[PDB]
């Protein structure tokens, strides 16, 4: 299983990765089973900039 | 082949209709499962919960 834990926070200003502390959530659980081995993440490239 | 259906014909040729049910315990979380009601709730009385 995989769970997405997940902590919106718009406390941010702008800042590269400032300093503070949060806490995560989980939201859901799916098994699939492979040797993963590699990942990416596609872009919606029809609107580039 | 055509079934060729007879309603005024006796047994055997009036239709009937036959249903499976595939059961499988695949890789895979609680899904299809029946459980049982829950009782009614007690207080102040040392029961097992
Ligand atoms: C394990 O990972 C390797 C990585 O390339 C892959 O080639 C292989 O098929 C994987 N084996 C299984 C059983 O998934």
């Amino acid at each position: 299983y995989f769970k997405i834990y997940s902590k919106h926070t718009p406390v941010n200003l702008g800042r590269d990765l400032p300093q503070g502390f949060s806490a995560l959530e989980p939201l859901v659980d799916l098994p699939i089973g492979i040797n993963i081995t590699r990942f990416q993440t596609l872009l919606a490239l029809h609107r580039s900039y | 082949q055509s079934y060729g259906f007879r309603p005024t014909y006796g047994v055997g040729h009036q239709p009937y209709r036959v249903v499976v049910l595939s059961f499988e315990l695949l890789h895979a979380p609680a899904t299809v499962c029946g459980p049982k009601k829950s009782t009614n709730l007690v207080k102040n009385k040392c029961v097992n919960f």
